[PDB]
């Protein structure tokens, strides 16, 4: 697992915001279009979200390209026990 | 250095950076008015795309 | 699953102990000493330090080497 | 002092706002970056002892000590799987440095009039 | 100070019915209007093969798209026409509001 440990961080603040992450499914495309605040390759995003799945915290779906990574509750816990955040504030897509 | 490798091929032109909107293949593909889709694709998916066949 | 081709490794850090230790040298009094070189520049942080090569000095990232 | 030091530690972990070992320690102290630091002693070190006081003795760092090295390392995670509980497997550390930006907290006042007297 | 609405329906009857009663809706308002102009629709010409493989007898298919366009010319104060366009709308026609 070649990446740095800010992207980590990123990655998973970025599905706290929106629970849900989208991402096109070709290695040939390193210019990430919904992280464009910092460079970072598809591939190696695709390469921790899988390695997510097989954790089994977060589920999986496929549209043609486009990779739905739906949370669980649990899912929630373990991912705010990686950034040691406490639960106050509740996701976006809980709020009403 | 493999970050400068991997884009040793260029994708400008030609059916290798063209490919399907729905099964990503490179054979028979439909450019008219932007469609990029192989042909039995958008026979599957021609009912749902508002089309009825007259002639 | 083999090639009756020979290969050729790759570039594996092998088991190295006290490294960094040769870039304080142990001196007298409290004088910091520094052996080897650093940038001059700020491309590559202050932490960086050069290589010690036979007439060069190689920086981490910037990669501007200074012979003699 | 040492509980006080180790819930520093706990949280610097939880802010990753330390720098855990000695490379990247020289690096904090060549950037001026060490404020507080484990230090440790009277171990079986055959040439490190001298190093490791001039390192702590180099720019306005802490006279902070621990008995031992292989304690220190439990706390910061350098081997530590299984979080709930005691791992099979675990080397011990030498230095660890703090840059504490959630420095404010109920014990650090003691702490400081501690140091500062 | 001249303005002009332009409605491109994929159905034929949608259109003329909509059409007839923005007719109706600026008669009743009781403005000198130029009437709606027939454009051509647009007969679409798409053909493919019926075979994913090559084998036997080649059989083909016609496949048309139809699209019917109208403009409508306006002369009445644009809120009116705003407030015209607001309502009755219906999925499948995108309006637009023509401005020269
Ligand atoms: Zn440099």
């Amino acid at each position: 697992m070649l990446m740095p440990k800010k992207n980590r961080i990123a990655i998973y603040e970025l599905l706290f915001k929106e629970g849900v992450m989208v991402a096109k499914k070709d290695v040939h495309m390193p210019k990430h279009p919904e992280l464009a605040d910092k460079n970072v390759p598809n591939l190696h995003v695709m390469k921790a979200m899988q390695s997510l799945k097989s954790r089994g915290y977060v589920k999986e779906q496929f549209a043609w390209r486009h990779f739905y990574w739906y949370l669980t509750n649990e899912g929630i816990q373990y991912l705010r026990d990686y950034l040691h955040l406490p639960p106050e504030i509740v996701p976006a897509t809980l709020r009403r | 250095g493999h970050q400068q490798l991997y884009w040793s091929h260029p994708r400008k032109f030609g059916q290798g950076s063209r490919s399907c909107r729905v099964c990503s293949n490179r054979h028979g593909l439909i450019r008219k008015y932007g469609l990029n889709m192989c042909r039995q694709c958008f026979r599957q998916y021609a009912k749902d795309i508002g089309f009825i066949k007259l002639d | 699953k083999s090639y009756t081709t020979p290969k050729k490794n790759k570039h594996k850090r092998k088991k190295v102990k006290l490294a960094v230790l040769k870039y304080y040298k142990v001196d007298e009094n409290g004088k910091i000493s520094r052996l080897r070189r650093e940038c001059p520049s700020d491309e590559c942080g202050a932490g960086v330090f050069m290589a010690s090569h036979f007439d060069r000095h190689y920086c981490g990232k910037c990669c501007l080497t200074y012979c003699f | 002092v040492n509980t006080a030091l180790q819930e520093v530690l706990k949280t610097a972990l939880i802010h990753d706002g330390l720098a855990r070992g000695i490379r990247e320690a020289a690096k904090a102290l060549d950037k001026r970056q060490a404020h507080l630091c484990v230090l440790a002693s009277n171990c079986d070190e055959p040439m490190y002892v001298k190093l490791v006081e001039a390192l702590c003795a180099e720019h306005q760092i802490n006279l902070i000590k621990v008995d031992d090295n292989k304690k220190l390392g439990e706390w910061v995670g350098l081997c530590k799987i299984d979080r709930e509980g005691k791992p099979r497997k675990v080397v011990g550390c030498s230095c660890v440095v703090v840059k504490d930006y959630g420095k404010e907290s109920q014990a650090k006042d003691v702490i400081e009039e501690y140091f500062k007297c | 100070h001249r303005i002009r609405i332009t409605l491109t329906s994929r159905n034929v009857k949608s259109l003329e019915k909509v059409c007839a009663d923005l007719i109706r809706g600026a008669k009743e308002k009781n403005l000198k209007v130029k009437g709606p102009v027939r454009m051509p629709t647009k007969t679409l010409r798409i053909t493919t093969r019926k075979t994913p493989c090559g084998e036997g007898s080649k059989t083909w298919d016609r496949f048309q798209m139809r699209i019917h366009k109208r403009l409508i010319d306006l002369h009445s104060p644009s809120e009116i026409v705003k407030q015209i366009t607001s309502i009755s709308i219906e999925p499948g026609v995108e309006v637009e509001v023509t401005i020269a």
